[PDB]
């Protein structure tokens, strides 16, 4: 009966459920002895049945999962009603769900996700304005018109926006000398003053307008090889409204031919202030660059993820490797090959977008201590993902449904109030909120009225039929009140026999009951009414208490399902008893404690394999011709399992053959064939001789 | 916990001057000790200079109300008139504006170096803007001012060391050697430059602004791939070589393609001895560096700070946890993989930004190290973590946490920006720690206090107490009192001769929870006694003797439970003010609580005296030990007590050999059939404890029969030793005389010999089978068996031996002639015998040796005697040459056997 609930010594019903879900608390506790405490009330559901009495009053609540709404996503995108508006169509089926958490019970739900066939795309193009990328600018002017046409096939709603990020103005990054300031390049060449962050234009439905703005843009340059693209990218995401971000998937195109400075690179610059991730742009110009130091890569990931802006990197083969390492850090982003003059920029964007769309990942909200989440996913072509692979599926085409079972476990009842949290994948405005209302109350406790006069005018909580004595009260009635001013005649209830020590000399006696004295080596308080039982007074099988695996109960070793005996180390395993022949303990004997006890006379050995005195097999095993066939005598096929061979006049004269007399007094020739170790082959001559 | 964070000294600097950026100790001890604080954006009086920056020195005073900035530069930036005459007016050759002087402050002895990297110089011949970087060297109590421009050179633009920012990170060696590392030279590759104080002063020339020194040592030039490595970002001095020359520790933040590595380079060799590579990508490994011995082996260990490390929590959300690294140097080799690491929970902690050696703060024999978290804390004020020194490794958990007393403001405090430690400001024998807070423009220094270790030990000699007789009787009522006395000792360094302490004694503490207090002090008539005791550092422990009396009333129903005596003390809260000003402290390891239990003497005697005289006599049955046999040894011991009662928990423990194992115990006493016996594995030798009884009974004699199994143990190499003794919990004469019984172990063998004849192609088959079985448990090698019949296996021979098997055997005559097939007494001696001597080496317990002899009868020979009864007889003797045992003092098994076979017609 050893379990956490019993070990917990549950004071009230609420503790039986908290200690173990299987354990149930009987309010009636009729079976429970008055002397026995509240712990004895709590018992396993299977264990309660062991008693043979079932209590209706006992409460065993089980956690359940419910759903507030069950909306249906449009299927096949057919008809005017389907995809009527962005808010109107929801990819996620269940908007939110409600479940009940029970300690020791897992809770899993099914989430149905299907890709929407039609979804608008917004494309913000961040292009390095460095002198090396000049050639790229001329192509980017005629690119916008080509882009719009290609993206129209991909999506019936495409918006093009141009962004120009160079580097933060500082004495070290860019030449302080005023002559260079006017133009970063040589005097003969024409280069515009460097600007760390500038907006050429916002997102528009017409690509032609974009073309005109690109042409006005003038080539710029920076002294350092790495450019401050990171600062420009961060500003775009945080502002949002400025870039005119919409629910339509946003491709964060980022094209540069050089490296990127990150985190506290301002140090040489002398700026010790980190980026605040806030919008300070004025007239499409960010002038807080010499105020805030370049933001860290982790900080940039937090912003892009928060605004769900897909990040696509279009960099040259020289810096390709560096950007690939960064890719793992920033999610919902891709890396493609960039031409010297951005000739294949349009081809990259198209390919990059397809890869990002196929990969879908689920992210949940911050969870309090004692709360965990498990992900189980379903994929096409028989591919199953677990752990990290379980959370995100891949190779998802338009109109393809993928489901993700999520398991949430809540224990310790930390918060009584309901916890509401929201879970959503990157690039998807639609989210899923799982709300949980923890129940830690007791139905009987609600029914139970405080200060009940039955239990000595409420001295002990009398909820339902269960009476739990309060501090200073021991028993069913708790009419003791411990020590009093007028000394009483000890406690008659404490000792069955007055002559014997109060509570069998095992503890302190009060309120007409017995609380056993604490023991450091074993469970402090012993079991029993008179505390006469003990948890460390049992026998040891071999230097280990109760076989080393048994549980001591009232100074009595109880063995496990695999053990039997006072020692309790005696296993029920008969594997050691078995021999090569295949009969337990050879021919005869009883397998007890893993050591065969030979029964048949003059049988010695571990499996009693040595019986020299024992009569010869041919003589003793004469039942093979008289039990299988010509049935007569005793019994049967348990011992003589050897196969009979139909051999006539076999030349095997001495293995050693044997001869006997039959019913008609006819000689019978037979033998048992053994060549190596133990072998079994019977050769009884069919042809009879009289 | 030694540092006095509660009242840290505060240094005041002008707002916006970035006061507290860099703080270091210069010329500590001797005449006077002063604190230097860097003021880089600090407004200077220099003409034409804006936000030049300055270093402020504050003389140690009970109150730091006075702080004077060091006058490093008393003149304006130099302008050359010759070029100015040719040109229109005058143009600044160099700009002192935004110099950020004081960004680094290093002081060795009387020499102080203040360098601002942002400071630049315009080329005289043509105008070029580059961060060359400057410094100001002060020595001999500011006797001679020297200006050193190492990064300054003819080489100009990205190609030259014109952006070097020399002095960004500067460290002084133990010899006062200057080490300036700049991260902007050679297209921002970085360059570490070092020169001695004497060489730099001699090389420096006032007339020529740009000068060169012969024998100057700097870092080597690197390729375009090595560019933007930011070499020298953080410099430190550490010794791993063990040579007189001191190695330079300088981590790269943007090195190894933005991964960041730390390289240790010897100034004389101008090369890197060993390099450390960061695991976390964009780790920024080398942002903060430090060299000190943190494990007490006398070998410098290298610490590196990576606050940009972004770790992943159980939820999976990404936070800038960061990691602090430190590696304990070994003589055999230097391990790259970090032995220990530090992880910061604080999201955006930025921890490990500044690291400062603190010497041995706890005087534990291990040096400690402070780490700075600029954006640490709930209010993001900033925090500094002090980790305790450990010989195996520095403890992961911080020893103490320091939080700024001042209320948080909207402007980031940036605490832990600069950390200085390992130098004793007041020479109290405990290293101090000064923290830089440039955001609040203040400077905070934390003083320490000495730790004193004490020990409380309460011992009661007259614990035995009986209420029948009271030694002390009061006028009101009689109540016997047990003499109670507790001794306390105190020792330490930098503590007063007399130290105030607070002793507190509790009687029946486990009965103080609403229970009737059994024992009370006789003098104050109360259970508790708190007291003050002045204890000298070198004085012997003083034990104050007190008398505690137990009550004699029928009020308490239960008195079975023993009285509990608890002594608990602590340093007095109102400690007397000391000249040093540091309050005394008590070490956590020392225990200031001693717990004792007193049990009333029950039925001791008329005089209440308990004296047991246990007697023990033991013997062993079946004493002979057969090696290799399942020997059973029953221990027979008669235990008796001719002494008085009070020997509580009497128990006989028989220490077993490795060989012997316990099965059970049977006694003769009527009350208990089987005495309880529990295993005691903790005892070095297996010991079985059987309780004779709960309360000792005078004249209680108990005969105990213990059966012990003997699992094989041939490694004993002598007679097994079993020790029998009686143990008691009594204060005096607790144990009985020890009884040691030696059990002789002598292996014995027993080989049986049994022979029978099957009788008892011409000639009926005759089978003679001789079998030897080693019934005895001792297997014997080299068993020799001599088999012999009365025929030579010839033709005139009546019998024809065919073969013999089951043991290897050699026959003098051919065993196989050609191929595998009144009464006359035919016996070996009568005719030609055919003796065959066999030999069997491999033998085991219960092994059966059986030799089958099958000599057929020669028909022609038999026909020689037509009507004669023949009786064939074959004999066999055997022996055993030796047995495989360490000792064999017994008889070696031997025997003989005959076999007969009659023939009739
Ligand atoms: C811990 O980290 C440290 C920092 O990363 C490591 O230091 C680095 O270690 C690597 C590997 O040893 C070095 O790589 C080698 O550097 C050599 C430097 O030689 C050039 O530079 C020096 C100093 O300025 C100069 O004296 C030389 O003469 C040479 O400069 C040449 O100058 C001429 C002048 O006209 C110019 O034309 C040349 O262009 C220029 N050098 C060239 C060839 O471009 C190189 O020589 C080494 O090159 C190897 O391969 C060459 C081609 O086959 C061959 O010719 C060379 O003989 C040689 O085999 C090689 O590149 C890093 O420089 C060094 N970085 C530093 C010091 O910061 C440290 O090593 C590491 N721990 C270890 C393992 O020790
Ligand atoms: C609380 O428990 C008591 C005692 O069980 C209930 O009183 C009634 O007692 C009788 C006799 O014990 C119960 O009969 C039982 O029936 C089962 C059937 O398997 C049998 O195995 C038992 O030996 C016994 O004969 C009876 O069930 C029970 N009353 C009812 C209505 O079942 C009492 O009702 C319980 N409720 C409360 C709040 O007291
Ligand atoms: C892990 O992968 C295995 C496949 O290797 C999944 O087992 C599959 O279980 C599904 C049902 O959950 C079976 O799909 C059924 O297919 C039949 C047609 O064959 C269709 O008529 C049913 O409506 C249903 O879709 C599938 O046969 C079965 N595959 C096999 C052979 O194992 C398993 O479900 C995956 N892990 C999960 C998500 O539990
Ligand atoms: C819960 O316990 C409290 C005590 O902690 C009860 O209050 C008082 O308890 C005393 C002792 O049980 C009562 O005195 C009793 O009087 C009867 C005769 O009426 C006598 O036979 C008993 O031996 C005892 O002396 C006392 O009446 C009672 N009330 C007072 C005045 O405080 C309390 O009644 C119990 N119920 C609750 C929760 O109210
Ligand atoms: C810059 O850091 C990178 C790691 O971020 C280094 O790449 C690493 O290169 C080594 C091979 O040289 C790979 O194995 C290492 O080998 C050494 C022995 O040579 C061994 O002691 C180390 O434990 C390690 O296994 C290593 O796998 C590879 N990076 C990875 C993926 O771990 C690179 O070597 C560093 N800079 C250079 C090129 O020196
Ligand atoms: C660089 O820019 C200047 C303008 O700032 C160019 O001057 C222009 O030249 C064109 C003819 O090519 C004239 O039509 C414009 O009127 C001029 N503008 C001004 C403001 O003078 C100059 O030609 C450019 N130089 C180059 C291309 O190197
Ligand atoms: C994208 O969808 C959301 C769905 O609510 C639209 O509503 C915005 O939701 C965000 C959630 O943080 C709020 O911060 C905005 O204030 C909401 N905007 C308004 C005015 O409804 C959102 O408008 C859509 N995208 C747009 C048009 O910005
Ligand atoms: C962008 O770069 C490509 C590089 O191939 C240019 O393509 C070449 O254009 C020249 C004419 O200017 C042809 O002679 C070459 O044959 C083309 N490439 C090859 C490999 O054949 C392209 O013209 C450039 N576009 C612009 C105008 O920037
Ligand atoms: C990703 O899915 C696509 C289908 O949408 C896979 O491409 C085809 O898959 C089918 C079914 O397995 C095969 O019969 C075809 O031969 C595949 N190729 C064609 C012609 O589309 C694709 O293989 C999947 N991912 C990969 C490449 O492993
Ligand atoms: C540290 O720097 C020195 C340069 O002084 C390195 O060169 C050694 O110089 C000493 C003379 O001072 C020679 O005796 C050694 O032979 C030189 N090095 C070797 C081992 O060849 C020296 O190598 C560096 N430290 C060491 C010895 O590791
Ligand atoms: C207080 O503490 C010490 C710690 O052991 C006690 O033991 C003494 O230790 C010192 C160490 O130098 C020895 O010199 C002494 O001989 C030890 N005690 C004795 C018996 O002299 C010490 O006894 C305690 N206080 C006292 C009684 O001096
Ligand atoms: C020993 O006695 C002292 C008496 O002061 C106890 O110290 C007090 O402990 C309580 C409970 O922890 C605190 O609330 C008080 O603040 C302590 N004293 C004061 C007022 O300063 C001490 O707890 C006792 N021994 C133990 C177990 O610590
Ligand atoms: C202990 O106290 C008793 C009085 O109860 C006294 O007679 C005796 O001398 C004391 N012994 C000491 C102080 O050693
Ligand atoms: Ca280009
Ligand atoms: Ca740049
Ligand atoms: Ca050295
Ligand atoms: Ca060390
Ligand atoms: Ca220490
Ligand atoms: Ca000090
Ligand atoms: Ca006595
Ligand atoms: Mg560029």
């Amino acid at each position: 009966d050893e379990n956490r609930c019993l070990k917990a010594n549950a004071k009230s019903c609420g503790e039986c459920i908290q200690a173990g879900p299987n354990c149930g608390w009987c309010t009636n506790s009729t079976f429970l002895q008055e002397g026995m405490p509240t712990s004895a009330r709590c018992d396993d559901l299977e264990a309660l049945k062991k008693k043979g009495c079932p209590p209706d009053d006992i409460e065993n609540p089980r956690g359940s999962k419910d759903i507030k709404k069950n909306k249906n996503v449009t299927n096949r995108s057919k008809g005017t009603a389907e995809k009527l508006k962005p808010e109107d169509i929801h990819q996620i089926q269940p908007q939110q769900l409600v479940l009940r958490l029970r300690s020791g019970e897992p809770q899993t739900f099914t989430l149905k996700f299907k890709r929407a066939e039609d979804y608008p795309i917004d494309l913000y193009y961040l292009m390095d304005l460095s002198y090396s990328m000049k050639d790229d600018l001329e192509n980017v002017k005629s690119l916008g018109t080509d882009l719009m046409n290609e993206m129209r096939r991909i999506t019936s709603d495409f918006r093009i926006g141009f962004g120009s990020f160079v580097e933060k103005t500082v004495m070290p990054y860019i030449s302080t000398t005023p002559a260079k300031l006017r133009n970063p390049c040589t005097s003969e060449q024409n280069c515009t003053t460097p600007f760390s962050y500038k907006n050429v234009l916002s997102l528009t439905n017409k690509g032609e307008v974009f073309n005109e703005l690109v042409g006005k843009q003038r080539i710029s340059g920076n002294l350092d090889s790495p450019e401050g693209g990171f600062d420009a990218i961060m500003q775009v995401a945080v502002c949002g409204s400025l870039i005119g971000w919409r629910n339509v998937t946003r491709l964060l195109v980022f094209s540069t031919d050089a490296g990127f400075h990150f985190a506290g690179d301002g140090k040489l610059g002398g700026i010790v202030l980190p980026n605040d991730g806030q919008c300070h742009l004025e007239n499409n110009m960010y002038t807080m660059s010499h105020y805030y130091d370049y933001p860290s890569i982790a900080h940039l990931v937090q912003k892009l993820s928060e605004n769900n802006i897909q990040t696509i990197f279009a960099v040259t083969e020289e810096f390709q490797p560096v950007y690939k390492e960064l890719k793992n850090l920033i999610p919902k982003s891709a890396v493609g090959t960039l031409s010297a003059n951005s000739s294949n920029v349009i081809q990259l964007i198209i390919d990059a977008y397809n890869s990002l769309s196929s990969e879908v990942i689920l992210e949940n909200g911050k969870l309090s201590e004692g709360v965990t989440i498990s992900y189980k996913s379903y994929c096409k072509n028989g591919v199953n993902g677990t752990g990290e692979n379980g959370r995100k599926c891949s190779n998802i085409s338009i109109g393809d449904e993928v489901q993700f079972e999520i398991s949430i476990t809540s224990n310790k009842c930390p918060k009584k109030d309901s916890d509401s949290f929201k879970i959503r994948p990157l690039g998807f405005t639609e989210e899923v909120e799982v709300i949980l209302q923890y129940i830690c109350e007791c139905e009987c406790q609600s029914e139970g009225i405080p200060e009940s006069p039955k239990c000595h005018e409420g001295n002990g909580t009398f909820e339902c039929g269960a009476c739990r004595c309060n501090e200073g009260r021991v028993g069913r009635h708790c009419e003791c009140s411990t020590d009093e001013v007028n000394s009483e005649d000890m406690d008659a209830y404490c000792r069955k026999e007055n002559s014997s020590e109060i509570c069998s000399n095992n503890g302190e006696c009060v309120c007409g009951q017995c609380v056993c004295r604490k023991r450091d080596n074993t469970n402090e308080i012993y079991s029993g009414k008179f505390c006469e039982c003990d948890n460390f007074n049992c026998d040891r099988s071999n230097g280990l208490i109760c076989g080393g695996n048994g549980v001591c109960k009232c100074r009595v070793c109880e063995c496990n399902p695999n053990y039997t005996g006072s020692a309790c180390d005696c296993s029920l395993d008969t594997s050691t008893c078995e021999a090569s022949n295949g009969q337990i303990c050879n021919g005869r004997g009883i397998c007890e404690c893993g050591v065969c006890k030979c029964t048949d006379p003059k049988f010695q050995g571990q499996t009693c394999e040595m019986c020299q005195t024992c009569l010869g097999v041919c003589a003793e095993h004469k039942e093979c011709v008289q039990c299988r066939a010509f049935n007569k005598g005793e019994k049967c096929t348990q011992e003589c399992s050897y196969f009979n061979i139909t051999k006539v006049e076999s030349r095997d004269k001495l293995v050693s053959h044997c001869k006997e007399k039959d019913v008609d007094d006819c000689w019978f020739y037979f033998t048992y064939s053994v060549n190596g170790n133990n072998e079994v082959m019977v050769h009884v001559v069919e042809n009879p001789e009289c | 916990f030694n540092l006095d964070a509660e009242a840290p000294a505060v240094l005041s600097g002008p707002p916006g001057s970035f006061f507290g950026f860099s703080v270091e100790f210069y010329r500590p001890g001797t005449d006077g000790v002063s604190v230097l604080v860097g003021a880089p954006k600090a407004n200077t009086s220099q003409p034409g200079v804006l936000q030049g920056g300055a270093v402020y020195l504050c003389p140690w005073g009970a109150s730091p109300t006075q702080c004077t900035p060091i006058e490093f530069d008393s003149k304006g930036s130099r302008l050359l008139e010759s070029s100015l005459s040719s040109s229109e007016g005058e143009e600044p050759v160099e700009y002192k504006s935004l110099q950020w002087f004081g960004a680094t402050v290093r002081a060795h002895g009387s020499s102080i170096l203040a360098c601002a990297p942002l400071y630049s110089w315009r080329t005289e011949k043509e105008p070029l803007s580059d961060p060359v970087g400057t410094c100001y060297l002060s020595t001999d109590n500011f006797t001679r001012i020297l200006e050193y421009a190492p990064c300054r050179s003819d080489f100009s633009w990205a190609a030259g060391q014109g952006y070097c920012q020399g002095g960004f990170s500067a460290e002084f060696t133990k010899t006062g050697r200057v080490v300036l590392g700049g991260p902007g030279s050679y297209f921002w590759q970085g360059q570490i430059l070092s020169a001695t104080q004497e060489q730099i002063a001699e090389s420096y020339y006032p007339e020529y602004l740009i000068n060169l020194v012969q024998g100057q040592l700097q870092t080597r030039q690197a390729s375009s791939i090595y560019d933007d490595s930011y070499l020298g970002y953080s410099v430190a001095v550490g010794e791993f070589s063990g040579d007189d020359t001191e190695d330079f520790v300088a981590g790269v933040p943007k090195g190894n393609l933005t991964y960041g590595y730390v390289t240790i380079l010897n100034g004389s060799d101008i090369r890197s001895l060993y390099n450390f590579s960061g695991e976390q990508m964009a780790s920024y490994f080398g942002y903060a560096v430090a060299a000190t011995d943190v494990n007490g082996d006398g070998l410098d260990d290298l610490l590196v700070g990576a606050p940009l490390l972004m770790d992943r929590t159980p939820d999976g959300r990404p936070q800038e946890v960061g990691r602090v690294y430190v590696y304990l140097q070994h003589p055999a080799g230097i391990e790259p993989t970090p032995t220990l690491t530090l992880t910061g929970h604080d999201e955006f902690g930025r921890f490990g930004s500044s690291l400062t050696p603190l010497g041995d703060l706890d005087q534990d024999g291990y040096n400690d190290v402070a780490i700075g978290a600029p954006f640490g804390g709930e209010t993001q004020q900033g925090v500094v973590f002090v980790f305790p020194g450990g010989p195996g490794g520095l403890g992961s958990k911080p020893s103490q946490v320091l939080q700024p007393l001042w209320a948080a403001s909207h402007t980031p405090d940036f605490f832990g920006s600069a950390l200085r430690g390992g130098r004793d400001l007041d020479g109290n024998g405990y290293p101090d720690l000064i923290v830089g807070s440039f955001g609040v423009d203040k400077a905070v220094v934390y003083r320490g206090r000495p730790i004193v270790s004490a020990s409380a030990s309460l011992t009661i000699f007259p614990a035995m107490f009986n209420p029948e007789e009271r030694s002390c009787s009061l006028e009101g009522n009689p109540v016997a009192c047990i003499n109670l006395s507790f001794c306390l000792n105190a020792s330490g360094k930098h503590v007063a001769d007399s130290i105030g302490f607070t002793v507190e004694l509790q009687l029946d503490w486990q009965k103080q929870k609403g229970g009737v207090r059994r024992a009370l002090f006789l003098a104050s008539r109360q259970a508790t006694l708190t007291q003050t005791l002045l204890i000298q550092n070198g004085a012997r422990e003083d034990c104050r003797e007190m008398k505690i009396y137990l009550r004699n009333e029928s009020e308490f129903r239960d008195k079975l439970s023993p009285i509990h005596i608890a002594l608990n003390f602590s340093l007095d809260p109102q400690a007397p003010v000391d000249s040093h000003g540091l309050r005394p402290a008590l070490h956590y390891q020392s225990k200031s609580r001693i717990e004792d239990k007193a049990q009333i003497l029950l039925d001791c005697g008329e005089d209440n005296i308990c004296v047991p005289d246990l007697q023990l006599e033991v013997f062993g049955e079946q004493n002979h030990v057969y090696l290799g046999d399942k020997n059973a040894l029953n221990l027979t011991f008669h235990a008796q007590n001719v002494g008085e009662g009070g020997a509580y928990e009497a128990e006989l423990r028989v220490t077993a050999p490795p060989e012997a194992e316990y099965s059970g115990l049977v006694r003769h006493p009527g009350n208990f059939s089987s005495l309880s016996c529990d295993y005691f594995a903790v005892n070095q030798s297996r010991l079985l404890v059987c309780d004779l009884g709960n309360p000792m009974k005078a004249g209680a004699s108990l005969w105990g029969g213990l059966r012990f199994t003997v699992p094989h143990l041939r490694d004993t190499k002598k007679t097994i030793q079993f020790d029998f003794q009686i143990l008691s919990k009594n204060l005096n004469n607790s144990q009985s005389d020890v009884v040691s019984f030696r059990l002789s172990v002598e292996a014995q063998a027993q080989v049986t010999l049994n022979g029978v004849s099957k009788p008892e192609d011409l000639g009926p088959a005759v089978h003679h089978v001789y079998e030897l079985i080693n019934q005895g448990p001792s297997s014997i090698s080299q068993g020799v068996l001599e088999l012999s019949c009365p025929q030579a296996l010839e033709g005139q021979q009546l019998l024809y031996v065919t073969r013999v098997t089951g043991l290897n055997c050699t026959t003098n005559h051919p065993i196989n002639p050609k191929g595998l097939e009144g009464p006359q007494i035919l016996k070996c001696p009568e005719a030609e015998c055919f003796r065959l001597r066999c030999e069997l080496g491999p033998l085991h317990q219960q092994e059966s040796q059986s030799l089958q002899l099958h000599f057929r009868v020669w028909a022609k020979t038999f026909l020689q005697r037509e009507h004669q009864p023949f009786s064939l007889q074959c004999e066999a003797v055997y022996k055993a040459l030796k047995m495989p045992y360490r000792i064999l003092p017994r008889q070696l098994p031997q025997k003989e056997r005959q076999v007969a076979t009659a023939v009739q017609w």
